[PDB]
DNA sequence: AGATCACGCGCGATATCAGAATCCCGGTGCCGAGGCCGCTCAATTGGTCGTAGACAGCTCTAGCACCGCTTAAACGCACGTACGCGCTGTCCCCCGCGTTTTAACCGCCAAGGGGATTACTCCCTAGTCTCCTGGCACGAGACAGAAAAAAACAACGAAAACGGCCACCACCCAGA
DNA sequence: TCTGGGTGGTGGCCGTTTTCGTTGTTTTTTTCTGTCTCGTGCCAGGAGACTAGGGAGTAATCCCCTTGGCGGTTAAAACGCGGGGGACAGCGCGTACGTGCGTTTAAGCGGTGCTAGAGCTGTCTACGACCAATTGAGCGGCCTCGGCACCGGGATTCTGATATCGCGCGTGATCT
């Protein structure tokens, strides 16, 4: 999955933040590490609806 | 042998027929009622049928009242006091041996 | 020094939580809830550091005491 | 005349939310934090050294921490039918959670 | 000419959560409850057997959750300033917590 | 054993809310409750038939359920362990 | 506390609901046990302030 | 016309007439707890040997500290707009009470599946000596990616045009 | 012929669409640098081969308790009626964040110095595992009894309405 992510960044190495994208769109891997935090990992990009100009 | 292809009912027929305004339905209907001069006094009864879907028969309750005896049925089925309680799936299916 | 925490921090970590509009007072809130969190962490983590009989406070004291919390953190030597 | 491009108010929060969840860097900076750090410990014990790395992961699991708080606090909010984060929102959040009492 | 007693809307309500509060008893009727965790159990293997300690167990843990859920969704309910909770609250309540997605 | 999710009654859902200290409760509550406790016994029993398997036993023991409520961080105090 | 509950109520001898508000109502002790749940022991009695009438 | 007094209406508080639910007081039978007894298994006493940990010396890595520039970021200030919050009204959803029905609960009987234990035996795992090759540390080299500058493009905000709705005028039809 | 109603055309206002320029961001080509990946060498952990012991597999027995079923009682769940209080949609105000520009602060980066303590190594001792003997503390079981659960009767709030009484406001009558 981490490699998939870097793949769609057009990058060749994996960073933390594709094994964060990898374990968190998974649910499967995201309910593993669910109360783990990975470093330099950020957050899923993810704006409330109610929040976007109409 | 369906019509098949779209079918409309009464009332959608009548709303692409009248265009849901009221000046061109009051144009219509008062030309009805007027080339139906001969039975003008039954003119609006007669015009309001084309707007009206079909509808099963059933008498008002009005009528039935009169008969305290009588009582309507799940679908329509007319009963009187001689019908017996239908019983219920716990008295049928699950009584015991 | 608490204070060292400025409102434009506590906005963009609000940010990439993904808040919209933040009210006046939430930052001094959110300086009150950072101060108790980093004071859990660090009490545990100086545990540790006191029980290895340490004078010096080492990532892997931070992991432990974070994976005492349930907040696991990975990319130190975990 | 003349009028300045003012961005409707809501706008460049909504920039700043994509410009922020598309990157990873830390938000605070380091050394006001690590002295936040260092005065917090020296609480428990004195005379303390800290590891570089140790005061980066303090930071990483904070920063983690209050966006995660503060993701809570917006989910908060918008259920009170409002937009903003308002400190009774973290404290039903934290409330929630379990952390405070 | 005489009028019943009744009490107003949200005072029996009152007198039943006082009631609920001081007792310990189990609320969930034991018979149904037993008879969900069989049905359940059915799905993960058959022809189990199951302890009466073991179901009184699991009525014991899941009674206790739905009231701790309960009280986290009264408060989600009174965030939002309102006095009936509603399964938006229960759904805050869960997603807050991290059971929920 | 069919439809044994509506024996968790609405007056039952109504007094577990009410020693949850809820003084109105909506109508949909109840289904909504009805699904989280299924999710809940769902997660448990899970865990509970795990150990009975794994112990090559047919019986699922109190111990089965306490263990599986410890794993999953619901420490439950009175039926041993 | 589990004895001061239950002189609280008349009672010589401590049942499950005598150690829930022992526990409940000590702060650390509440703490400790804060991921416990005690058969029998119920809850703490309180009322949430907006759900009083006036 | 203004002020004072009396009467009527409206609102608040207390009482009350009741009746409803809860708490309390007493008697009673119970079964759950506390206690005594006997048996035995696990803890204590005594001794050994071996390795784990304590302690001293040395090394050098990393933490601390200091300085000085530069410049990104914080701080501050102001305008305003849009969001929070209060008030209000409406509708219906939910609480409350009451018959009516359902099935939970209790208790009692019958059956046996499977938990629990015991005894036998062996096959698997610990342990140890000798062998070696996989994994680690160190060095190196180069290309993936950061950066960056410039262009392209892709989201944000004003006046004209088109379309829709409302108002007014003109024309046609119907009624007086 | 005049007035009213309805239809058609024209004009005005509002909403929507587009239409445009402006920042902000993305994409693209060039540069260059430092970390990823590969190689070399040594060593220490894994493998191989072998012995010993006991943990666990397996069979047999048994005795609990889990399942099933059945009937009687009645407590609880259901269904319904009715009403009111709460949800919520709307409106209006006001003010408090947001956006943006200017000024100020100090974070950050690069550089050099110092030494504190973390790590490693060697040595030694004493603490703990291991073993054997044994006896006493803890556990199972039984009995007695009394703390508390049950049920009935009584006291006590107490919740809601109405009404009475008191106080306040408004209207009417009388006096100045």
């Amino acid at each position: 999955l981490a490699g998939n992510a870097a793949r769609d960044n057009k990058k060749t190495r994996i960073i933390p933040r594709h094994l964060q994208l990898a374990v968190r769109n998974d649910e499967e891997l995201n309910k593993l590490l669910g109360r783990v935090t990975i470093a330099q990992g950020g957050v899923l990009p993810n704006i409330q609806s109610v929040l976007l100009p109409k | 042998n369906l019509p098949k292809g779209d079918w409309h009912c009464n009332e959608c027929k009548f709303k692409i027929f009248i265009n849901n305004s009221m000046a061109t339905l009051k144009k219509i209907e008062s030309n009805f009622i007027k080339q139906n001069n001969n039975v003008k006094i039954f003119a609006k009864l007669l015009f309001n049928i084309d707007s009206h879907n079909p509808k099963q028969f059933q008498l008002p309750n009005y009528i039935k009242e009169t008969f305290p005896a009588v009582k309507t049925g799940s679908r329509g089925q007319y009963s009187d006091e001689n019908d017996k309680i239908p019983l219920t799936d716990r008295q049928l299916f699950n009584t015991s041996y | 020094n608490i204070q060292g925490i400025t409102k434009p921090a506590i906005r963009r970590l609000a940010r990439r939580g993904g808040v919209k509009r933040i009210s006046g007072l939430i930052y001094e809130e959110t300086r009150g809830v950072l101060k108790v969190f980093l004071e859990n962490v660090i009490r545990d983590a100086v545990t540790y550091t006191e029980h290895a009989k340490r004078k010096t406070v080492t990532a892997m004291d931070v992991v432990y005491a974070l994976k005492r919390q349930g907040r696991t953190l990975y990319g130190f030597g975990g | 005349v003349k009028k300045p491009h003012r961005y409707r108010p809501g706008t460049v929060a909504l920039r700043e939310i994509r410009r922020y969840q598309k990157s990873t860097e830390l938000l605070i900076r380091k050394l006001p934090f690590q002295r936040l750090v260092r005065e917090i410990a020296q609480d428990f014990k004195t005379d303390l050294r800290f590891q570089s790395s140790a005061v980066m992961a303090l930071q990483e699991a904070s920063e983690a921490y209050l966006v995660a708080l503060f993701e809570d606090t917006n989910l908060c909010a918008i259920h009170a039918k409002r937009v903003t984060i308002m400190p009774k929102d973290i404290q039903l959040a934290r409330r929630i959670r379990g952390e405070r009492a």
